[PDB]
RNA sequence: UUGACCUCAAAUCAGGUAGGACUACGCGCUAAGCGCAGGAAAAGAAAAUAACCAUGAUUCCCUCAGUAACGUGAAGCGGGAAAAGCUCAAAUUUGAAAUCUGGCAACAUUUCUUUUGUUGUCCGAGUUGUAAUUUCAA
RNA sequence: AUUGGAUAUGCCAUAUAAAGCGCUUUCGAAGAGUCGAGUUGUGCAGCUCUAAAUGGGUGGUCAUCUAA
């Protein structure tokens, strides 16, 4: 029981998520104007940051871009 | 919203406003049936907190009884069977006089999708809620027969428990 | 009126197939769900140990299993009850850990949506 | 071991605990909201026939008489009191204004 | 300095992240004996260093114990206003963001019923006000302080002088007093400080020309926002009373195309050094600060300075200024001047005209209505903005009750005031 | 003391109309009733229709619902 | 019987020309309609798909827990209360909180004419708490007449028992 | 002259539902009479106990205990069986009634050509409040 | 032949989403002809009167609950 259960945990391991166009374009737009680090910045923004993301969620889809 | 404003207006029940109202409404409630259908509630804030919802399958029905059992006791009963293809949910006063005590009566129309689809209200479809003003199974039911939680509130008595091995 | 116990082994019975009957549902999983340890509550009891309903919010916090997830794996959360003394807390502490030591947790089917 | 002992003992050395007080507790403490909605209420529905007599009773300084009616009427002096303090008040607010 | 300091790796890393790795004289003095675990009766001057010297030793305290937030506060820090307690809590964030000790700060006219909240979770270093932390020490249940170790009290002449002689006194008993280390400090030595360090501290301590403008409450942002606009050309600080009112206003000021500089930062000590750097550096520009940030600061050649929010200091403020000085002065505030004619201050009066008054008011409340950072900057500076007018030293002087709340949230943008407890 | 006296009307043996009374309305508040923060959702876009834009377009890529211009066209 | 003066307040409504003027401001901020507003997410809903900002809107709030809401936020800068609700208790209160909060109100003819305007069939209260740029004069000469022929207007027979 | 809403009506209009019987066990009103249910019913997640190192919805069994109380006659605790928790009203979605019944048209589906749904569209319900969120354990 | 809950796997998946737990210089609504009082009949019911907001209930100022 217990060899089974971390494998099956191995098979079904990938629990990060892939971005989409919508979000991709929304993180890249804001960190062609305001760089990769200044997430403040980027939150207090209104124009670029229509939805109103926290720099927690921009943070998120910052990381979750990469891979 | 309002719903606040219009339970503290519901406590001052002697004041200006709600005496000269008691007294029209109890008039205009004396020249319809004993029984009779409301349009909305009277008091949509007393309906609203015992369980009425402004949908398809509620319904609000204006009962008169002679004040002088619990008179909202006996106004569930006698609505009940009046609309018996309805479940009783519960029931408030609304107005009082010398004579009458009026009351009105939240039913549901066990029937209706509306009513068969809302998991909320699901709970009354089942056959076990058939007639629970006939049972003592509604708010003023249950008081009635002292049915509550504490030390204010027959079969274990009388028996001889006589064990296998004694 | 009498109350007659001629079904006694009948209701022994009874009783056994429903648990094994709720065994064979969740056979991996023990028949019973966990309990606290608590001290009886008067003055000739409270020497004792008995089992409890459930745990407080405090020992799950201090544990680390969210009232949430303490559920889903078969530990009972008591919100009425409440920690006076620390040796209650760390008595109750320490039986959330060795539980969660013999715990092996099957995982489950996750949706993964092909798009973001 | 994942088991239970139940009876016996347990060290009898004591540290208390001093727990936070709970969300059920706080009732009965008033809101902002609520005393405006109250006293706006108390103005708009107007008052009972025994309040007014209660009031006309504190304005020609017939106290003892006030705390009489109000407590027949209500049923207690503990309700009296807050009776009479309230429309005494309504009684200074209305004199401002009147 | 501070390599020579043997404060912890995380304490050490911080420090030079957070400002420089030097060491004051007022700090060269005071380190060494706290670290140690004696009690230290200091008296510096304002602004010397000594957020950092009560600090360091005793986030080291907390690291050497290893204490929890299941453990209750085990540090206290006793501030005199809210300005000052929130310039040590802002310091003290930068010192423990590498460590594990949770910090809260506990000030008057902040939400009690969510103070409490954070209290029962454990505040391992707390900066309090003698007013709301008596109330917490005596009314909050769940609040564990019996672990407490460490006492800091920063300067006692301003507490004693506001009002809290009685406060200090209920605080003592309640407050644990066997194996605590204490830390009094203040630059006066006035008989009733001894008396409190006696009462407080163990036995054997350690020894250690004006201007002004009279203008209403609803024109003062926009008397102020022409008055820059007019001098766009010259090196002008203006001084506020409120760390959240001068994040507002230099946010403000930056969206509608008037960059201004600030000391605020993001609560970065070693940005506000840079900013104040940089404006030093600058032969020309603006720049927007609090009373307590300038403190301590050597004011460069500045031809305006302008006291936007009256000081909470009047007694340090007049000998504070000894190019030139403006006052922001209400009509309902005219008592101030008469305090400079008891303290012998010469003052001239500015006269302005309602006609070059910029009204943007209209546009000015359409931003902040339309933006949400905006409003609640906004929001947030008109709240500190009162509570530090509550907590002023002269009552007689700068009477809130007396003010207009009304013609005050104008000037912050709001067409009404919003709703700010007290 | 107490004098243990009787009242004049101890039991031991008017304008039914006014007018509207002001004491509390006579004076206008100023500042708003609640102080509960505000959230962000008032100043973006509504989450209500993109919720419903993103199952339209779901169903306009499944051909579940006719398109505008699919629709205008049918029309004629 | 005698009416009391909460209850009588409202048989003394807005005249003929005023609420003539204040329903036509009303009808340029509308609501959006059942049937055009699918219309408009379809149109946004077709653009997403094929291949991909906007601006707030204007429009005139109704529903009476919302708009008393707004009246506590002193957000409303016109309440328009129907004088025709048949339990009274839901409104009979709105004047007075009104003058409380400071917001200018008025008591006009029939719910169906506040009910059209929001394409329902009964509407008990509606209120202006922002109007276009555009419109902002309009909005300040209708309350200025709201003032002067309603405000003004009565005032004592509102506190004087009705009936 | 027209229209909107409101209130009251009519129809062999469409779709439903109620009655009567059984009643061992359930729950009520007043053994009997009367009313109403189910496969169990009722009760049920404390306006509950206690005075302790405290306990922790309900029901049932043992014990308490023929004790206390005022011949009647328990209950807290303790041992056991079984264990499971939650839903609203009261706070503006207000940058968007996001909610729902029905008709019609397709499609799918079945203990089942008998069942039960999906999608689209149109009317109606609903702002005198339908959804989401929240239930004090917060 | 009818179906249970699982498992493996295929195809879809409206995630621009929805949660749990970190923190707070921000807030935190709680059920009335009811509770209660006076009096009659069998806690409940009748009738007269009729509330409050750290309030109200119930126990020994404290504890403990949070009704309608």
């Amino acid at each position: 029981l217990e060899e089974e259960a971390v494998k099956k945990a191995a098979r079904q391991s990938n629990k990060m998520l892939p971005l989409s166009a919508f979000e991709h374009a929304y993180i890249q737009r804001l960190i062609n104007k305001y760089g990769t680090e200044d997430f403040e910045s980027m939150a207090k923004d209104v124009k670029l940051n229509s939805k109103l993301f926290n720099g927690s969620k921009l943070k998120n889809l910052y990381i979750r871009m990469k891979a | 919203g309002a719903y606040k404003y219009l339970e503290e207006l519901a406590k001052k029940k002697q004041s200006d406003v709600n005496l000269f109202l008691s007294r029209v409404r109890a008039w205009e409630y004396r020249q319809m049936n004993v029984i009779h259908r409301a349009s909305r509630p009277s008091r949509p804030d007393k309906a609203r907190r015992l369980g009425y919802k402004a949908k398809q399958g509620y319904v609000i029905y204006r009962i008169r009884v002679r004040r002088g059992r619990s008179a909202r006791c006996t106004a569930e009963e006698r609505v009940g069977r009046y609309c018996s293809n309805l479940r009783v949910l519960n029931s408030y006063w609304v107005n009082q006089d010398a004579t009458y005590k009026f009351f009105e009566v939240i039913l549901v129309d066990p029937s209706h999708k509306a009513i068969r689809r809302d998991p909320r209200i699901n709970w009354i479809v089942n056959p076990v809620h058939k007639h629970r003003e006939s049972r003592g199974l509604t708010s003023i039911g249950k008081k009635s027969r002292g049915i509550g939680k504490g030390h204010r509130f027959w079969l274990r008595h009388n028996t001889l428990s006589l064990r296998r091995y004694r | 009126y009498v109350k007659t116990w001629f079904n006694q082994p009948g209701r022994k019975l009874r009783r056994r197939q429903a648990r094994q009957t709720k065994a064979a549902k969740i056979a991996p999983r023990p028949v019973e769900a966990i309990r606290p340890a608590v001290k009886p509550p008067t003055i000739r009891y409270n020497m004792k140990v008995r089992a409890g309903r459930g745990f407080t919010l405090e020992e799950l916090k201090a544990a680390g299993v969210s009232r949430r997830v303490a559920s889903t794996i078969g530990i009972p959360v008591d919100h009425r009850r409440r920690n006076r003394s620390e040796e209650s807390l760390q008595r109750n502490v320490e039986r959330i850990k060795v539980y969660l030591a013999h715990l092996i947790v099957f995982p489950r089917k996750a949706g993964q949506p092909k798009k973001g | 071991a994942p088991g239970l002992v139940v009876g016996l003992n347990k060290g009898k050395t004591l540290t208390k605990r001093q727990l936070p007080e709970r969300p059920s507790r706080r009732k009965g403490h008033l809101s902002k909201r609520t005393a405006f909605v109250r006293s706006i209420v108390r103005e708009v529905a107007g008052f009972a026939p025994y309040e007014r007599r209660v009031m006309e009773l504190i304005r020609n300084s017939q106290d003892k008489r006030a705390r009489k009616l109000a407590k027949k009427r209500l049923g207690t002096l503990k309700r009296a009191k807050g009776k009479i303090e309230e429309l005494t008040s309504v009684i200074q607010s209305s004199r401002l204004a009147h | 300095k501070f390599s020579d300091l043997q404060l912890s790796e995380n304490i050490q890393k911080a420090i030079k992240e957070m400002g420089f790795e030097t060491m004051t004289e007022i700090q060269k003095r005071s380190i060494p004996p706290l670290l140690a675990g004696r009690d230290v009766l200091g008296a510096a001057k304002t602004g010397s260093g000594k957020t950092l010297a009560f600090l360091i030793p005793t986030i080291e305290m907390l690291y050497a114990l290893k204490f929890k937030p299941r453990n209750g506060t085990g540090v206290i820090i006793i501030s005199p206003t809210r300005e000052l307690a929130l310039q040590i809590f802002g310091v003290a964030k930068e010192l423990l963001k590498y460590h594990h000790q949770t910090f809260g700060i506990v000030i008057g006219g902040a939400n009690r019923r969510a103070e409490a909240d954070k209290l029962v979770k454990g505040v391992n270093l707390l900066v309090a006000t003698p007013g709301r932390l008596l109330d917490h020490l005596q009314n909050t249940k769940g609040f564990v302080f019996r672990n407490l170790r460490s006492l800091v009290i920063d300067e006692a002449d301003r507490i004693l002088e506001i009002g809290f002689e009685d406060e200090m006194r209920q605080i003592m008993k309640i407050l644990p007093s066997e194996n605590r280390q204490t830390l009094l400090f203040s630059a006066t030595q006035t008989t009733k400080v001894e008396d409190l360090a006696r009462i407080s501290l163990k036995p054997g301590p350690l020894y250690v020309e004006q201007g002004y403008v009279v203008v209403d409450s609803d024109k003062r942002f926009l008397l102020l926002f022409s008055f820059l606009k007019r001098n766009l050309k010259k090196k002008v600080i203006v001084f506020m009373s409120s760390c959240a009112s001068v994040k507002y206003m230099a946010e403000l000021l930056n969206y509608i195309d008037l960059p201004v500089l600030d000391l605020h930062g993001k609560q970065k000590q070693q940005r506000r050094t840079n900013t104040f750097f940089e404006f030093c550096n600058a032969e020309k520009g603006i720049l927007l600060c609090t009373n307590v940030a300038a403190r301590g600061l050597d004011i460069p050649a500045v031809d305006w300075i302008v006291q936007y929010d009256p000081p909470d200091d009047p007694r340090d403020y007049i000998h504070r200024v000894g190019g030139k000085s403006l006052m922001f002065l209400a009509p309902s505030e005219l008592g101030f001047l008469r305090y400079l004619k008891t303290a012998k201050v010469s003052l001239n009066e500015f006269e302005f005209p309602a006609n070059k008054v910029a009204n943007v008011q209209s546009q000015l409340e359409k931003l902040v209505s339309k933006n949400y950072y905006l409003q609640q900057s906004a929001k947030d500076g008109y709240r500190s903005y009162l509570q530090a007018y509550a907590s002023y030293s002269l009552k007689s002087i700068f009477d809130i009750n007396k003010l207009d709340l009304a013609k005050v949230a104008k000037s912050f943008g709001f067409a009404h005031p919003p709703n700010v407890n007290i | 003391e107490i004098d243990a006296g009787y009242s004049s009307d101890s039991s031991t043996e008017f304008d039914p109309y006014p007018d509207y009374d002001d004491f509390f309305t006579n004076t206008v508040r100023e500042t708003p009733l609640s102080s509960a923060p505000e959230p962000k959702r008032r100043f973006a876009p509504s989450k209500h229709e993109q919720k419903r834009i993103l199952q339209l377009a779901y169903a306009i890529r499944k051909g579940r619902i006719l398109t505008s211009e699919q629709r205008a066209e049918r029309e004629r | 019987l005698k009416v009391p003066p909460a209850i009588a307040q409202f048989q003394k409504t807005l005249d003929k020309n005023t609420a003539t003027q204040v329903f036509k401001l009303l009808n340029k901020y509308r609501p959006e309609t059942a049937a055009e507003k699918k219309q408009r997410l379809v149109a946004e809903a077709e653009a997403v798909a094929n291949g991909k900002v906007s601006k707030k809107p204007y429009n005139v709030k109704y529903g009476l827990n919302h708009v008393v809401a707004l009246i506590e936020a002193k957000k409303a800068k016109l309440v328009l209360i129907a004088s025709d609700v048949d339990p009274i208790e839901l409104v009979v209160f709105l004047p007075a909180l009104c003058k409380k909060m400071g917001v200018p109100y008025a008591i006009v003819k029939n719910k169906a004419r506040l009910g059209t305007v929001i394409h329902q069939k009964t509407a008990a209260v509606l209120a202006v708490t922002e109007v276009r740029e555009e419109d902002k004069n309009e909005l300040a000469s209708i309350v200025s007449a709201v003032d002067a022929n309603f405000s003004a207007k009565y005032d004592e027979s509102r506190r004087k028992w009705g009936g």
